[PDB]
């Protein structure tokens, strides 16, 4: 029956993501980030990536271990709040899942919809591969490269991690 | 106009309006910097498997690392600041009075 | 915009080789040996024009080619290569070590009896020459010509003329 | 959408695991079992109090060298073109740039303290 | 703070820099700018207080939030029409939060709340090096993508940016605050003319940049912050008076003396345009942001406030601190009128 | 059919982490000079059968201020992620032949970490807190470290395809081209797999068992069979990942009999591990972490790039 | 918005009234929503109840102004009926100085709000009339 | 062979989809029936609507979505 | 400033990742090589105003090649239509899966 | 001595520093460049007839053109 499968998968995004910067406490924005990043690489796999979407799933989600980590160890209330505690917050993740529901009322009773651009509502089958006879698997190819082609790139970021790697100590070194 | 990049920067502009109001948690701040990261990536990721531009994938794997030690940055940023106080409130930073 | 216009079905009847996928990827060596010498100028179609819907003649004349292989090959020498394809057909995706009995026994077959010498490593590469019946066109792409070059202003250049031309400031 | 399929069944094999906990076997009764254990006195609060940690640089460390790893986990496809040369390089200059910012926060005891 | 560390996060900054300059691909441009800030974060807290430390946190908080929304612009380039080449755009959108990211980084009227704090607390040297490095390498990029820009964005934020520096500029009694008020203004100036001939706003980049240089190599001479101290290095070092006397009014803007040639070839190739009424409004609120450099000359050489002692005792021992390149930068900043047609050196 | 393939993987799963516990309290009483469970119904097995209905019975019930969403979500994730990590083993031919396995294996292990943090901040009694805390650590400790000798392993020969390593399973077993690099990870799976206390700061007796110091009684049984899972998992893993058997070719049996028993003795030997070393400490766990294996480890990753081009053994890589 | 304020430049001058004076109101409204934006956003009112008070405060006095000007405009021009001088401008502004110094309940800074507004609507005037374009050739 | 193979299928495709397009939207003004959508003429490599559009659901979901997720 | 110290040492480390129809790294296709080719061809001793005076056709043709926007506005009416028709049950067409 | 000051970082510093000297000093590494020059992954294309080119061959089963035959002869 379904045929709008990715447009579907980004609702549940947009659902968790919204949700997510809405912020309550930090610990349920992760419960939150880690539902929103688990549904984006499968948005981004049910599309056509091959593999791009679990590696960032790994990197992103090891960052929101740390985040998880510093979130704990620096600053809480003496009462966590979640979504449905406060005024305010209850008030925004409504108000958001309100536009998420309206989006999808005014796409699927309607044509289209142009608040900054001319959106088309019908799923992402169109436009779309027509049957390459690749074998050489774009994505692959793809990442390899940063080693044939990219001799420069590869040499400004990792010299801005090793920076990156100097300041973090020098600035907790910094007393 | 593949209905999907809709969302995808609605998702942007709200995880953008969520870094700029903010109660209280820097931490929240941080992390709604890394929700944008990820808004970001995923539209890029989508245009380039549209465009089958394969050539240049750097977008993702690049904008991600360098993004994502951005984010390092600021946690050892709000480490400090929670060290030279008792907490990271918006609150308690108001000195140095403009 | 423009029209386009397409083949009606009057132009679109070659029958189709129906054999199955893994006997067509078994068969492919001695495929491309005795066969497919035509179909480097139906390549060069479609290379040279990037335009299918036009080499359709050399499409049947390959199609027609295929058929006809599979008619001396299924004519002549011999029965147990539909032992051998159902051999390599089994094994998930094809590897060409699941099964090399048959192989031999077939290329034994095929050797002793009609020819075909097997093309080896690297014989089905290898860019090659081959000539036509047309000569290769000028713009393929449906493109206007050029808008205009770029004057280029040169010669010997005069010393200044009074200095700046600015309020003063002059020499 | 099959990994779904395993996915969604194994949801139903756990939602049914939580109501044949809740559901099934007896009564519910309440009101003394819900109180905070440490080790057998009431404390002071709960958590969520502020829980100053050890390891500051840690963390940060395991971030850029996750970073890292996501720069060099390409490999496989590193090792099939006709550039061996820029090739074996970069990726020798990477992991020895790793090695070296390593060696760094190494030697300036960025580890030797409270780990 | 080892002094060869700190020899390799100043490289990296020239390198962000110089990254921002070289590339035609717009990641590599986000990658300078990044870059920038990762390395301008530790020049700040030199010291260890805290102020700093909230400084550095509100400059990295806007700074990495304008360096977001220009990756936002760059991708939604490249939804359309999609060439990585530093050029006109192909999206009004994409020019729109581009020149908005851009305003937030190098701080328009709207976007400039960071910068008297990011400038309060730090040292002389941070302040110095990110006020020339952080109002430079922007600049290179406007210049790159000037052809399409809506001009109303632009010139709404350099009139606004004028103004704001301007206003704010009156009531400081700091000394950091006063610089970076006229640091706003300055940067007003210098995008006002991009759109119409961008050798002018080039130029004002250099003489603006000399300027400051001047500044802040005359702060570094004697720790002053407050006008206080100026007046006690009045009574202590008499040529420091009249060099601060210079350079405030150059920084005023008056002909004889080279503070006029950036903003007087400015009204010229703007006014052969056929705008009058906005560079008579502009250079009338130019004369509004030279107040409060007449009350710190007032403050500093041209009238004397008493003088606490132990300067009896400081006058055995002269000024013996380092120097940048004070004179040269100095009467290159100063005795620079006639040679107007250096305008041409640029391009 | 596809649905009774879904229930050949969920049901032997659940038997095998029961019987393993049988095992475990088996080998764990021969192996310290007592005997195991005897007496109760054939030899022990009926037992651990009534143990699942005995702690199905005790009737779960919550804490305080423990909220009941975060609360009765984290062991639900673990055990479903806990399954959902034998999607692509490559007993024989697996559920779903990814194109690439070892990544979402690294995916699942993260998420079973998450799994036992949120149910050691949901629980909220502060020793839930401090046992959440040291898990953190050690996963700060272990995702670099098995992730790049993962890395290491397959650039010779993998490639991310499981079908294509048991292609190279062939000639020779992946333990004599890198035995060093797979002494390092099977010291990083035994720390990962958070058992065998040589390896593991969260069920020590130094703390009362921070996972579950009040989780409730009913979910036990799932944060303790997501856990045995993960012994089988990772030595699952281990087995096909290094070493193994040429199949029979087109036939089953002969390799699921040789894989099932190179695997389980090697499970016997982890157990066996576990039943011998006292525990470890924090610190300790940094230091000897990143101060013994890294550079090791990057020196295994540089030979195994260089070695591709010393030797000419670039994969034919699809 | 550009085309409003192209809407208020729309009617011939000349008189249309009724509606010269809406779009003098619709343009003064819009201009105290976004000063009471800024007022509201830079100053925490604490609370809401007098944010609400002080956005509608301000919302209805830059009203006010936009209504008396377009009063006093329409006015001038139906009575004295000359579209060249902008002297009737001049009136306009002085008018809504001092009703603005009646909205502040001041003098002398009404008085001078007379002065600026006039000179600067007249001077608006003067410029539309001969012709000064709006920010840019952008040419040369 | 694949190639000429994959030619004539969706040269089908293509005849039989503007006939069908001829067939159904015959009645409402405007709308040529078979103009190109860009300005130059060149074959124009198609979207998989342009074939497989209104195909009923399991025909374009076993087409387009079929290698991403299944086998 | 735009430097191109790029050009002036003689070394392409920033040309290489442009455009479509530069080097993908085995010799295949983009999804719209052609037409930047038009594009590219048309607008290269050209002084960037009258490329969009002059190349402004080849330019919107790569961008409708990108987009594909005016193909999907024709097919959802036709899908639209297609739905109206079949609500008001005139002759629910066989085509597909029969002739 | 400079041994085991750290000695399984010592050990490891020796793989490495062998890691970056050998591949200098490699009679294979044109075996690698040679092998992985030569597995065509795309079409290898006709070409126009010639202007009598007396290389780049008629038929794929003349040794006219570039050939490879060291796969099977070591
Ligand atoms: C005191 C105000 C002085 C304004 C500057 C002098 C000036 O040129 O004013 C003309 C300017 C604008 O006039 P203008 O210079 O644009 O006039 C050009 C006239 N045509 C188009 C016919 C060639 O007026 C003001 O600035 C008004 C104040
Ligand atoms: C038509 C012709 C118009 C000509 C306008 C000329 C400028 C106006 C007059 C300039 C001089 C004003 C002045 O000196 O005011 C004195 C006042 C400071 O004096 P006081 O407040 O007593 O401070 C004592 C503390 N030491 O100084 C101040 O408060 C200065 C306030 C700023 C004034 C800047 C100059 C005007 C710019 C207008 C911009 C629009």
């Amino acid at each position: 029956m379904m045929t709008y499968i990715v447009f579907i998968l980004s609702i549940i995004f947009v659902m968790g993501f919204v949700g997510f910067s809405s912020k309550p406490s930090p610990i349920y924005g992760g419960l939150g980030l880690i539902v929103s990043g688990g549904v984006g690489c499968g948005i981004v796999l049910n599309f056509g990536g091959s593999f791009l979407g679990l590696m960032v799933f790994l990197i992103y989600l090891g960052g929101m271990m740390v985040v998880f980590g510093y979130t704990t160890a620096m600053a809480t209330e003496q009462y966590p709040e979640v979504w449905v505690s406060n005024k305010v917050v209850l008030g925004t993740f409504i108000t958001g899942l309100l536009m998420e529901f309206l989006m999808v009322y005014y796409v699927l009773k309607d044509k289209e919809v142009e608040i900054v651009f001319k959106f088309n509502g019908m799923g992402d089958w169109v436009i779309y591969d027509t049957g390459d006879s690749g074998f050489f698997s774009e994505e692959a190819m793809g990442i390899a490269a940063l080693y044939s082609y990219g001799t420069w790139l590869v040499i400004v970021t990792g010299w801005s991690l090793l920076i990156g790697v100097v300041v973090i100590m020098e600035i907790t070194r910094g007393n | 106009m593949s209905l999907v990049y809709m969302n995808i920067m609605m998702a942007f502009t709200v995880s953008l309006t969520g870094l700029l109001m903010y109660r209280s948690h820097l931490m929240s701040s941080l992390l709604c910097l890394e929700g944008m990261m990820l808004s970001l990536f995923i539209l890029a990721t989508l245009m380039i498997l549209n465009s089958h531009f394969t050539l240049a994938s750097m977008m993702p794997i690049i904008l991600l690392v360098f993004a994502a030690c951005e984010a390092a940055l600021g946690l050892s940023l709000l480490v400090m600041v929670s060290n030279t106080y008792g907490t990271d409130y918006v609150q308690n930073l108001n000195l140095l009075q403009c | 915009p423009g029209i386009v216009e397409l083949p009606s079905l009057e132009d679109l009847k070659v029958q189709e080789v129906k054999v199955s996928s893994s006997v067509l990827k078994a068969a492919a060596h001695h495929y491309g040996a005795q066969c497919d010498k035509p179909n480097k100028e139906f390549m060069l179609c479609r290379w040279e024009e990037k335009d299918p819907r036009r080499c359709l003649e050399e499409g049947k004349l390959v199609n027609q080619c295929a058929l006809e292989f599979f008619r001396q090959i299924k004519r002549h020498c011999a029965e147990p290569f539909t032992e051998y394809w159902t051999c390599i057909d089994y094994s998930g995706l094809q590897l060409f070590r699941r099964c090399r009995k048959e192989q031999a026994q077939f290329d034994k077959c095929v050797l002793d009896k009609l020819g075909w010498v097997r093309p080896d490593l690297g014989e089905l590469s290898k860019v090659t020459k081959v000539k036509t019946d047309r000569p290769l066109p000028e713009n393929p792409y449906h493109s206007r010509a050029r808008p205009e070059p770029n004057p280029e202003v040169e010669g010997d250049l005069k010393p200044a003329r009074h200095g700046s031309r600015l309020f003063f400031w002059t020499m | 959408m099959n990994l779904m399929i395993t996915l969604l069944t194994n949801f139903t094999l756990a939602t049914l695991l939580v109501t044949i906990a809740f559901w099934l076997p007896q009564l519910n009764v309440y009101s003394e079992k819900t109180s905070p254990y440490e080790c057998g006195f009431d404390p002071m609060g709960s958590a969520r109090l502020p829980f100053s940690m050890k390891f500051f640089l840690v963390a940060i460390t395991f971030l850029l060298f996750d970073l890292e790893i996501a720069l060099l986990l390409p490999l496989p496809w590193a090792s099939q073109t006709t550039n061996l040369n820029t090739m074996l390089t970069m990726a020798l200059l990477l992991i020895f740039l790793l090695a070296v910012s390593l060696a760094y926060e190494w030697t300036q005891k960025g580890l030797e303290w409270t780990e | 703070m080892n002094p060869i560390i700190l020899i390799i996060i100043l490289m990296t900054v020239m390198l962000g820099t110089i990254i921002v300059m070289i590339s035609t691909h717009w990641l590599l441009i986000w990658i300078g700018f990044e870059m920038n800030m990762l390395a301008i974060i530790p020049i700040m807290m030199k010291k260890h207080n805290p102020r700093a430390t909230e400084a550095s946190t509100k400059y990295f908080l806007t700074q990495s939030t304008a360096s977001m929304l220009l990756m936002m612009a760059i991708i939604i380039n490249l939804m359309f029409s999609g060439q990585w080449t530093v050029m006109k755009l192909f999206n009004p959108m994409a020019s729109m939060l581009m020149t908005m990211a851009l305003a937030m980084k190098l701080g328009m009227a709207p976007f400039h709340f960071w910068v008297p704090e990011v400038t309060q607390g730090i040292p002389l040297s941070s302040g110095l090096i990110l006020l020339t490095w952080q109002k430079l390498a922007p600049m290179s990029v406007l210049y790159q993508i000037l052809p399409s820009i809506n001009l109303d964005l632009i010139l709404t934020l350099s009139i606004l940016s004028i103004t704001i520096g301007g206003w704010g500029g009156l009531n400081q009694t700091q000394l950091r605050k006063i610089m970076a008020y006229s640091s706003i203004a300055h940067m007003g100036w210098m995008t006002a003319v991009l759109l119409y001939n961008p050798t002018m706003t080039l130029l004002n980049l250099i003489i603006y940049i000399i300027m400051t240089s001047t500044m802040f190599t005359l702060f570094m001479a004697n720790s002053t912050t407050t006008t206080l101290s100026l007046s006690h290095t009045w009574n202590k070092a008499p040529i420091m008076t009249i060099l601060v006397l210079i350079t405030l009014l150059s920084m005023g803007g008056l002909p004889p003396l080279s503070g006029f040639m950036p903003k007087w070839m400015i009204i010229q190739e703007m006014t052969k345009n056929d705008s009058i009424i906005l560079p008579t409004l502009m250079a009338i609120t130019a004369l509004l942001n030279l107040y409060f450099y007449m009350r710190l000359t007032y403050s500093t050489a041209l009238t004397m406030f008493p003088s606490t002692n132990n300067m009896k005792m400081k006058w055995q021992f002269p000024t013996t601190k380092r120097m940048t390149l004070l004179p040269t930068m100095t009467v290159l900043s100063t005795m620079l009128l006639p040679l107007t047609p250096i305008l041409s050196i640029l391009e | 059919m596809f649905m009774i393939n879904v229930l050949t993987l969920i049901i032997p799963i659940l038997l095998a982490v029961a019987f393993l516990t049988l095992v475990e309290r088996k080998v764990l009483g021969y192996m310290q000079f007592r005997k195991g469970p005897n007496v109760v119904g054939p030899y022990g097995l009926l037992q651990p059968i009534a143990d699942a209905i005995k702690l199905f019975i005790k009737e779960p019930l919550r804490p305080a201020t423990s909220s009941i969403s975060m609360f009765i979500l984290a062991p639900i994730l673990a055990l479903t992620l806990a399954l959902t990590m034998w999607i692509p083993l490559p007993m024989p031919y697996p559920l779903i032949n990814m194109n690439l396995g070892v990544l979402f294996m690294l995916a699942m292990s993260s998420l079973a970490v998450y799994s036992i943090l949120w149910s050691g901040w949901a629980s909220n009694s502060k020793y839930a807190l401090i046992g959440a805390l040291r898990a953190v650590a050690q996963t700060i400790s272990y995702e670099v470290t098995l992730a790049i000798i993962l890395l290491s392993v397959l650039l010779m020969n993998g490639s991310f395809t499981l079908s294509t390593l048991i292609i190279t399973q062939e000639q020779v077993w992946l333990i004599f081209p890198a035995w060093p690099l797979a002494m390092m990870w099977f010291i990083s799976t035994l720390a990962e797999t958070n058992r065998a206390p040589f390896d593991l700061t969260e069920g020590e007796s130094e703390l009362v068992s921070g996972f579950n110091v009040e989780y409730a009684a009913g979910p036990f049984a799932l944060f303790f069979m997501a856990e045995y899972a993960n012994i089988i998992m990772m030595n699952i893993f281990t087995t096909t990942l290094f070493l193994g058997a040429f199949h029979n070719p087109y036939m089953p049996e002969l390799y699921t009999i040789n894989f099932t028993i190179k695997s389980l003795l090697l499970s016997i030997t982890f157990l066996w591990i576990r039943a011998s070393y006292p525990r470890f400490r924090y610190d300790q766990l940094m230091h000897l972490l990143w101060k013994n294996f890294l550079p090791l480890t990057l020196a295994l990753c540089m030979w195994h790039v260089s070695l591709p081009i010393l030797l000419s053994s670039i994969p034919p890589q699809t | 918005a550009k085309t409003l304020l192209h809407q208020y430049w729309d009617i011939p001058e000349g008189t249309e009234c009724h509606r010269k004076t809406y779009a003098a109101t619709s343009i003064g409204g819009a201009s105290g929503l976004v000063v009471s934006a800024y007022s509201v956003a830079l100053k925490t009112p604490t609370s809401f109840l007098e944010g609400v008070a002080r956005t509608g405060r301000y919302t209805f006095t830059a009203a006010a102004i936009g209504a008396i000007f377009g009063l006093t405009s329409c006015i001038s021009a139906q009575v004295r009926e000359k579209p060249d001088d902008p002297l009737n401008y001049l009136i306009g502004g002085c008018a809504g100085g001092l009703t603005l110094g009646a909205r502040t309940r001041s003098y002398g800074i009404g008085a001078a709000a007379c002065a600026y507004m006039g000179l600067t609507a007249a001077l608006v005037k003067m410029g539309q009339l001969e012709g000064w374009k709006v920010f840019a050739e952008p040419k040369v | 062979l694949l190639q000429a193979e994959k030619d004539r299928r969706v040269l089908q495709m293509l005849r039989e989809n503007l006939e069908e397009e001829a067939t159904i939207m015959k009645d409402v003004p405007g709308w040529k029936v078979g103009e190109s959508v860009f300005h130059t003429t060149r074959w124009v490599t198609p979207m998989m609507g342009e074939l497989y559009g209104l195909r009923t659901g399991e025909e374009i979901l076993s087409s387009t979505y079929g290698f991403i997720w299944y086998t | 400033p735009f430097f191109d110290v790029q050009k002036k040492l003689g070394v392409d480390l920033d040309h290489w990742m442009t455009i479509q129809s530069a080097e993908q790294p085995h010799r295949i296709p983009a999804r719209c090589h052609a037409f930047e080719k038009e594009w590219i061809e048309c607008a290269h001793g050209i002084g960037s105003i009258r490329a969009e005076k002059e190349c402004k056709i080849e330019f919107e043709d790569f961008r409708e090649c990108l987009l594909r926007q005016k193909t999907m506005k024709r097919l959802n009416a036709i899908k639209r239509q297609r739905d109206k028709l079949i609500k008001e049950g005139k002759y629910t067409p066989p085509p597909h899966h029969s002739g | 001595n400079v041994w085991a000051k750290e000695p399984v970082l010592v050990a490891s510093f020796a793989i490495a520093g062998l890691a970056v000297i050998l591949p200098t000093l490699s009679p294979y590494t044109k075996y690698s460049l040679m092998i992985n020059r030569a597995t065509p992954y795309n079409y290898p294309v006709p070409l126009r007839d010639d202007g009598n080119m007396p290389d780049v061959p008629s038929h794929p089963q003349d040794p006219q053109g570039p050939s490879l035959e060291w796969l099977k002869r070591l």
